[PDB]
Formats: structure tokens, C-alpha cells, sequence
RNA sequence: AACUAAUCCUAGCCCUAGCCCUACAAAUAUAAUUAUACUAUUAUAUAAAUCAAAACAUUUAUAAAAGUAUUGGAGA
């Protein structure tokens, strides 16, 4: 049995200069033509999705879903996201202590473009600044500053299930904008092994 | 016909015929290097040759010219997790020769981010 | 075939089964059936029923007309003996 | 030795059921029957020792009276070699 | 042999069941063919689980163990893929449900009435509620081959539809070998001497 | 709970019948 | 013919084979006794055809394309083989009222056992057949002591399934 | 916090009660399990002894009246 599909039925495309950006918002309904028609399949099955007041019960998914990290509440963050989500999330945190905290969002969440046997695919927008602070399992810091505060935006997709009448919503993947900012470098040092050569090879 | 009990004959009898047959014949690839005509098949251990030859020329009208049968032990070594040797089916094989100058061959059945490693892609932050 | 004294084999003509083998020209059975086709209820034949589809309705007939008697029920089916029948039903005298 | 490393599974007993709570009932039937029925007919169990109590030699050799008509040939033969050797013990030494 | 969720017989089934077990045996109360009331299809309210209070449709019943399979309830998480190369993908797998769990439901009133079985006008025997006694027809659930008899074609070596329902049997006094000989004219005037079966 | 009711003896004249295997001997005898 | 040992050569190398479903013992019941013996054939080489496959598979070290169709068949021959035998068996019991083909008789071993003894076809009379004669049927003075144990074991047997049982009832107690 | 090990509860049984019982094919007593001829085909006397009599010899069990009258190397 499968609550989610891997992917997105439509990619938006992120315009640069989005972050410096009403205005937007006109650009939906400007496209309404492309995800109303979406939208209405949404609001069939619900009739109260509206892509304004959406991103606020969105956000807190999102939210609650890194603050379960903090704590390793794995039952309450499959509820949060989709099946597809959580893997990502949480195997590469195994045996690790992170701190994990939500600073003021710099601008409001509003929805993008939506694009849905019927698993409605919403994508948000959320810039917002937080702390991050990974240990090794002895405790040595690895990664992130505990009382730092990062300003990331990225393009966040939830799912529902349509058809069944349990299906809610639930954070799928997240949309990354080329113009995003490299992620912050480890602390520890890696080394690029040099060309392994049998005996009669070589080197070059 | 096979596991069953055939009619006694005594003179003036009428003649044996089976007119739906239990013997049930494989045809094998020869595991030995063998003359092209020369055929491969595995019947059971009831059949005599001759039945075979009628077997194959009534059914199959596969014309026979010389037939060569070989009975294999099967192996009793094996034994089950209760010290019980298993014993391999015994079975025969049949070196079939065509005749007419025909000619057979076994036909060919079955033609996260590197830079930053241990940290889920997941997170941007 | 038989071994006879002086350990000499004598094949018997007889005695060697010859297989009898339909004509299969014409004959619109095939090894599998169509999933489309229904299956039937089995109903196994029994002697009640094998009496009732053959030899009930000459009775039946006779009766109304009178001429029965208990000395022509070969004429209508039963065989004094089996013997002279290629086949015969008991002792089983043919192989499967 | 190892003892058990987990508890027993808890175990409830119900001290005014049926059975315990009318266990004895009618125990009385004697004298408060007229004594028309003895209090030892109302013993329930083998036949050879319904109202009766003896040694174990006693017990098997009222059995064997009891239901040796019906007694298995193996098992006659059982218990008489059986009591043969409870006999010598008792009545000889 | 305890039977699971996976199919007997199947590899993973040896291992759970091995000739040698010699475990406590579970308990399984004996449900009669007229006392059990679950079947595939049926929309079923469960009672007590991980989704309790949930109606889904049952996909799969193991009688043996009075599990009933309810498809995207009682649902656990666990790694589908999971290799060397990839950490793998969280999926959705049902547990299996046992029938006191879960109550057949009432179309009209959907709530778990317990049920009680009785015949019909025409004679398919349908579940009855207890308290406010209704009719709950037998579900329809596609083949679980997937192959629709109607939709099936013949391949080769499949006869025709008419070939096969065609009747050709004429009753007789004759066995088959002696209709044989009839058909095809087989001629022996020579006759077995007397054999004394003893 | 109510006790069972008391075991009771038949009275009355009761007659072993005769062609019964088990019944004994003295029981069918005159003096019986 | 030798083709008709081996599947289609088109078939060769598929996943499977589409075929039906086998033939149900109702439908051969209508077919006529010339069918029937005609059907037998087609079943029969069909089989053998697939057996030949099979072994080949087996040799080759590869799976059996649509393995079903040897189970139908089989199940098609079987059905068949009921189907003609019930109408042997129906005429057999018309005209001379044996309930079994082959003669036999209730006969007591030398065990004391009483068994269903099959007939054999002999040339001479049994009183003329010594080695006939020589075959015992009589039950010997010291099985007297074996029907009691029989009794016994009967008796035994009773009391060892009901022990049986009982242990089945403690896990129903031990669980519940 | 260590290796070897250890831990478990039913597998089942036991005694009484109840109850007499009347539960595929093919091949076989020939050389059993060898599809048809050979070659006729067939068990069993008291149970004893051991044992007890400290050996050993007649001898040594196998509802109440009553272990009484009786019997016994009058002894087990």
C-alpha cells in the first residue's frame, strides 16, 4: 500500500529575485490558468483549500517535523511527512545528537503552484531563519553552531491522498532553487582517495 | 500402460492392444557425445523397446531404425535430517536411432551531498 | 513373450500390446478451456441414471404396449455373460 | 544451580465459587437424613474403595477382587507379580 | 505449524515454521464455515488496533489464524530497497488484524452491528444484523488472478467457447473401449480362454 | 448459589431383569 | 512428430504461455465415449510435451515457462479418466451387479486380521495349484494373544488422544 | 556491561473416573510383498523354577462368621 507517489507532477520553476518579492501573489493568479483548474480538485475532495490560508497548517507540519528530530520522535514525524520524506530525514541522523530551533520567519508562506488515484502535490514557499547543531555519538560537535541563526529559503511540497477519506497532508520532498545558497561545510576534514592500480598497473 | 495388470493371454486369445497408454517418455539431451540420428529419452521402467519403437511410430510417427536402453542406478547416499537415505528415482534411457535417413538435433530450447557526508540532503539549514 | 526350456525367448504377438491410437483430425478438443466458458456442476454417473437414460424409456414403451416379460430382459440390454465381448466389464479382461 | 529469571504468571483464586463455597454440603445427610443414607455413600471415586480404607496391599488386593473380571490380562499379571513381591515384605518380614 | 502472515509454504514461511519447532503452540479459537462472517471485500469497522475505530475494506483473510487483512489500516512503516548502495524508501505494511477486532457494518447505518447468519429468497446465505436487522449482500471482489473469464482470449492450444460447451455424449449400453471399436471398426473374432481368478 | 438438590434413595419395589448379563445371580433368585 | 515434443518455437524463450483453464469432469461427462478416448490423446501429448520441457528446464537450470498448463492437464486427464470409469462402472453393476472389477473376497490372514483379498488370474484350479495352496489364510493358535492386545491397543489409543487433547487444552488456558 | 555459559513453558506423561469391542494403482506367505502352474498345507501337555522356610527334602497366599474351626519338616 502506497499514501504517496515519488516526485512532482509539475515542477514550478523558481524565478531569481523571488526572496527580494501582492506582486507574487498576482503571478498565481496570473497562472491560475495553469493550477486552479488543479486547485478545484483539491477543494472537491475539501472545498476549504485555499492557497492563502494553506501555508499556515503547512508550516506547522514542517515545523513539528524538525522539531521531532530534536527529540527522535520517529511516530509523530511519520505523521508529519510521507513515506517517501522520512527516509531522507532521519537514517543519516542515526547515532547523532542535533539541537534544532525555528528563528522568526524573515517573509509569510504562501503557496506556489499545486498539481494533484488523486494525490494533491502543493507546492510553498518558506524563507526562515534556524539554528543547527549536530554531535557524534561521544558528544564532539560535527557540524552547525548551537546559537547561530541561518537564513534558508526553499520550496517545500505536501501530499494528500484525494481519494481516501483519511488522507491528510503531509510534507513529500522539498523544491531547492538553483539561486539557493551552498550548504555550510563540515567541520571534520575528508580525503579524496588517489586511483587504485594493481601491481602491473601504473600510475597516471 | 503402466501400474496395472494386463489381461493373461492363452492360445487362441485375442491379440493386447492399450488403447489409452500410462507411459509417459521425455525426450533429454544426451549427456555422451552420440550420432546425430541416435535420440535421448527418458520412459518408464516398464516400457520395453519395442513398445517405444510402436510408441513413437503410432503416436508420433517418428520412423526408428536401431534402439539402445540403459537403466541408471539412482543414488542412495543422500540422507534426510532423520539419518533416512534418500534414494533418486531410477529412470531409463532410451538411445533412439531414426531411420529413413533422417536426422536430429537437440533443439535450442530457452534462445547525501559528498561535501557533506553523514548529514541527511534533507536538511538546507 | 514367453522363455520356453534351453533358455531360448520366444516373443508372443499377442501378448505385446499394440498401441491404439486415435485420429486426432477433426476433433475440436484441445488440452486447455476457455476461461470464458463456464464450468459445469459434476454430476458423476451412477447405474440409476445410466438404467433411466437408456433402458427406461424401451420399458416404458413395452410396458404401455404389454409385450414385456421376465424372458426377453436380454432384449432389452442384459448380458447373460460377458464372455464374447472384447471387453468384458467383470472380470476386467483389458488393460486401462 | 540457574533459577527462573521472569516471575510466575499471576494466579487468581476465587474462594467463594460454587464449588468451595457448597463444598461440604449435605455431609450431615445421616442424622439429618434419619441416617437412611451413611455419610459413606456419598464417597465418590474407584469402586474397590467406595466406604472403605486399607493399606496399599489391601487397596491393590481389593482392586484385583473388584474388577478382576475385567482386568486387562497384562495388566493381572502385572499386579500380581507386583503384589507376590509386596506379600514376602509384609507377611515375612 | 503456526501459521503468519506470510504464505505457507513460501521461503519465508520455512524459516518461521521449521520441522523442528518445537514452541508453545498458539491459540486459535475454531471458528465454524457458518460462524465466520469476514471475507474479502467486506467493509469492517476494527475494533481494537493501531487504527481502531478506522473502516476499511478487507484484501486478505487468514483463517487459519482469524487474521483478517484490512489494506492501508493497522499500517506499519518499514524500509522498502534497503541495500549496500542505497539507505532505502520508508513504506506503508499492514499488520494483520484478528477477527474479534473487527465488526461487518451496516450500509445504511455504518456502526459495527454484530451479525447473525441466515439463508435468503434465493438461498445465498447473507449476514443479519443483530439489532436493526438488515440484509448485507456478499461484496463483489475481483479475481484474485486479475483474469475476468469474460475478458479472457484463447491462446494456443485453447479451444473455442462453443467446442467445449458442445455436447456430444448419446447414452448407451456401451462402454467407451466398445464405442471405440464401434467408431473405428476394430474386428477380433479370438477369445481369452477361461482364467480362474483365485 | 443455590445448593444442588439432596441426594435421595428410590424406594418402592424395584425388579432386575432377568435376561441382563450383569445383573447377578442372587438378585434373581426366589429368595430375592 | 518430433516437433510435437517440444512448445511452439515462437513460445520458446517467453516468460509464459497463455492457457486456459483445465478441462472440469462435467463437461468431458457430455463429450461422447469416442471423444473422450480422443480427448485423452490430446492431453496426453500436451503433457508429454511439457514433461519434455520441464526436464529440459531442469537440465538447462531455468525456469518452466507457464508452469499451470502441466497441473491443467493433468487435471484434465484425471477428470477424463473418473468420467470414463464412471461409465464402466455404471454398466458393470447393470449386467452383473459386482461392485468391484476385479473378483475378490473378505479373507483372515495368518494375523487373525480380516482383509479384502484380490482374485489372481491362474491357468490351473487352486485345488491343482499347490503353491496356491501353499499361501496361508489361516490364523495361527498364538494370534489369540495378539487380538487381545489389539483390544488393548484400541482401548490405549482412546486414552492416549484424550492425553493428547489435554495438553492442547492447557495452551488454550495458558494463552486465554 | 567478558568470553565460555545461563535464562524460559509446554513437548508430553501419570493415576482414577468413564467406557468393552464390533476403525490409491500395484505386489504379497513361492525366496512374503517376484502379475500365471513347480513344493501341498499345521501351534500346544500341571507351567516350572527362582523364591520363602535365613541351607535343604513335604511344603511356600497370588459383607460378616474369621484369621476362628482346621491344615502344616505343627514351620516358613
Amino acid at each position: 500500500h502506497l499514501a504517496c507517489t515519488a516526485g512532482i507532477f509539475d515542477p514550478y520553476v523558481p524565478p531569481e529575485g523571488d526572496a527580494r518579492m501582492l506582486t507574487q501573489r498576482t503571478e498565481r493568479l496570473r497562472k491560475n490558468a495553469a493550477s486552479q483548474l488543479a486547485i478545484r480538485k483539491i477543494r472537491e475532495f475539501d472545498a476549504n483549500f485555499k492557497t492563502k490560508d494553506f501555508p499556515e497548517k503547512a508550516k506547522d507540519i514542517f515545523i513539528e517535523a524538525h522539531l521531532c528530530l530534536n527529540n527522535s520522535d520517529h511516530d509523530r514525524l511519520h505523521t508529519l511527512v510521507t513515506e517517501h520524506c522520512f527516509p531522507d530525514m532521519v537514517w543519516d541522523l542515526k547515532y547523532k545528537t542535533v539541537r534544532w530551533g525555528f528563528v522568526e520567519s524573515l517573509e509569510p508562506a504562501q503557496v506556489v503552484h499545486v498539481r494533484c488515484n488523486m494525490y494533491g502535490q502543493v507546492t510553498v514557499r518558506l524563507h526562515t531563519r534556524q539554528t543547527l547543531a549536530i554531535y557524534d555519538r561521544f558528544g564532539r560537535l560535527m557540524y552547525g553552531q548551537e546559537d547561530v541563526p541561518k537564513d534558508v529559503l526553499e520550496y517545500v511540497v505536501f501530499e494528500r491522498h484525494l481519494m481516501n477519506p483519511y488522507g491528510s497532508w503531509r510534507m513529500h520532498a522539498k523544491i531547492v532553487p538553483a539561486w539557493a545558497p551552498p550548504k555550510q561545510p563540515i567541520l571534520k576534514t575528508l580525503m579524496i582517495p588517489g586511483p587504485q592500480l594493481k601491481p602491473w598497473e601504473e600510475y597516471e | 500402460a503402466r501400474n496395472v495388470l494386463y489381461p493373461l493371454y492363452q492360445l487362441g486369445g485375442p491379440q493386447l492392444r492399450v488403447f489409452r497408454t500410462n507411459f509417459f517418455i521425455q525426450l533429454v539431451r544426451p549427456g555422451t557425445a552420440q550420432p546425430e540420428d541416435t535420440v535421448q529419452f527418458r520412459i518408464p521402467m516398464e516400457m520395453t523397446r519395442v513398445d517405444l519403437r510402436n510408441y513413437l511410430e503410432q503416436i508420433y510417427n517418428v520412423p526408428v531404425a536401431a534402439v539402445r536402453t540403459r537403466v541408471q542406478h539412482g543414488s542412495n547416499r543422500r540422507r534426510d535430517h532423520k539419518n533416512v537415505r534418500i534414494k533418486k528415482p531410477d529412470y531409463k534411457v532410451a538411445y533412439v536411432q531414426l531411420a529413413h535417413g533422417q536426422t536430429f538435433t537437440f533443439p535450442d530450447l530457452f534462445p547525501s551531498d559528498l561535501r557533506c557526508p553523514g548529514i541527511p540532503s534533507w536538511f538546507g539549514l | 513373450g514367453i522363455y520356453t526350456s534351453d533358455r531360448k525367448f520366444v516373443q508372443i504377438k499377442e501378448m505385446v500390446p499394440e498401441f491404439v491410437v486415435p485420429d486426432l483430425t477433426g476433433f475440436k478438443l484441445k488440452p486447455y478451456v476457455n476461461y470464458r466458458a463456464p464450468a459445469g456442476i459434476d454430476t458423476p454417473l451412477t447405474a440409476k441414471a445410466l438404467f433411466q437414460e437408456t433402458v427406461a424409456p424401451a420399458i416404458e414403451k413395452d410396458f404401455k404396449e404389454g409385450t414385456f416379460d421376465a424372458n426377453n430382459l436380454e432384449k432389452y440390454g442384459f448380458e447373460p455373460t460377458q464372455e464374447g465381448k472384447l471387453f468384458q466389464l467383470y472380470p476386467k479382461n483389458f488393460p486401462r | 544451580a540457574f533459577v527462573r529469571l521472569t516471575l510466575p504468571p499471576p494466579k487468581v483464586v476465587d474462594r467463594w465459587n460454587e464449588k468451595r463455597a457448597l463444598f461440604g454440603v449435605y455431609d450431615n445427610i445421616g442424622i439429618l437424613g434419619n441416617f437412611e443414607k451413611h455419610p459413606k455413600e456419598l464417597i465418590k471415586g474407584p469402586v474397590w474403595l467406595r466406604g472403605w480404607r486399607g493399606n496399599e496391599l489391601q487397596r491393590c488386593v481389593r482392586k484385583k477382587k473388584f474388577v478382576g473380571n475385567r482386568m486387562f490380562i497384562e495388566d493381572l499379571h502385572n499386579l500380581n507379580k507386583r503384589i507376590s513381591y509386596l506379600y514376602k515384605h509384609f507377611n515375612r518380614h | 505449524y503456526r501459521y503468519g502472515m506470510s504464505r505457507p509454504g513460501s521461503i519465508a514461511d520455512k524459516r518461521k515454521n521449521p520441522p523442528w519447532s518445537r514452541r508453545r503452540p498458539v491459540v486459535v479459537e475454531p471458528i465454524s464455515d457458518e460462524d465466520w462472517h469476514l471475507f474479502c471485500g467486506d467493509m469492517v469497522e476494527i475494533l481494537e488496533g493501531k487504527d481502531a475505530g478506522k473502516q476499511g475494506k478487507v484484501v486478505q483473510v487468514v483463517r487459519q489464524r482469524n487474521w483478517v487483512v484490512l489494506e492501508g489500516l493497522n499500517t506499519h512503516y518499514r524500509y522498502i530497497g534497503r541495500t549496500k548502495d542505497h539507505r532505502g524508501t520508508m513504506i506503508a505494511s499492514e499488520a494483520p488484524l484478528l477477527h474479534h477486532q473487527v465488526k461487518l457494518v451496516d450500509p445504511v447505518d455504518r456502526k459495527p452491528t454484530e451479525i447473525q447468519w441466515r439463508f435468503t429468497e434465493a438461498g445465498e446465505r447473507v449476514r443479519v444484523s443483530t439489532r436493526s436487522g438488515r440484509i448485507i449482500p456478499k461484496p463483489e471482489f475481483p479475481r484474485a488472478d486479475g483474469i475476468v473469464p469474460e475478458t479472457w482470449t484463447d491462446g494456443p492450444k485453447d479451444t473455442s467457447v462453443e467446442d467445449a460447451l458442445e455436447r456430444t455424449y448419446v447414452p448407451r449400453l456401451k462402454t467407451l473401449e466398445e464405442d471405440v471399436m464401434e467408431a473405428m471398426g476394430i474386428q477380433e473374432t479370438r477369445r481369452f480362454k477361461k482364467v480362474y481368478w483365485y | 448459589y443455590r445448593a444442588p438438590p439432596p441426594p435421595r434413595r428410590r424406594p418402592g419395589p424395584h425388579s432386575p431383569d432377568p435376561e441382563n448379563l450383569l445383573t447377578p445371580r442372587w438378585q434373581l433368585t426366589p429368595r430375592y | 512428430g518430433l516437433e510435437e515434443f517440444f512448445d511452439d518455437p515462437k513460445n520458446w524463450g517467453e516468460e509464459k504461455v497463455k492457457s486456459g483453464a483445465s478441462w472440469t469432469c462435467q463437461q468431458l461427462r457430455n463429450k461422447s465415449n469416442e471423444d473422450l478416448h480422443k480427448l485423452w490423446y490430446v492431453l496426453l501429448k500436451e503433457r508429454n510435451m511439457l514433461l519434455t520441457l520441464e526436464q529440459e528446464a531442469k537440465r538447462q537450470r531455468l525456469p518452466m515457462p507457464s508452469p499451470e498448463r502441466l497441473e491443467k492437464v493433468v487435471d484434465s486427464m484425471d477428470n477424463v479418466d473418473k468420467v470414463v470409469q464412471e461409465r464402466e462402472d455404471a454398466l458393470r453393476l447393470l449386467q452383473t451387479g459386482q461392485e468391484k472389477p476385479r473378483p475378490g473376497a473378505w479373507r483372515r490372514d495368518i494375523f487373525g486380521r480380516i482383509v479384502w483379498h484380490k482374485f489372481k488370474q491362474w491357468p490351473i484350479p487352486w485345488y491343482l495349484n499347490k503353491r496356491y495352496n501353499r499361501r496361508r489364510f489361516f490364523a495361527m493358535p498364538y494370534v489369540d494373544r495378539f487380538i487381545r492386545l489389539r483390544i488393548e491397543k484400541h482401548a490405549r489409543i482412546e486414552a492416549r488422544k484424550r492425553s493428547l487433547q489435554k495438553k492442547k487444552e492447557k495452551i488454550l488456558h495458558a494463552k486465554f
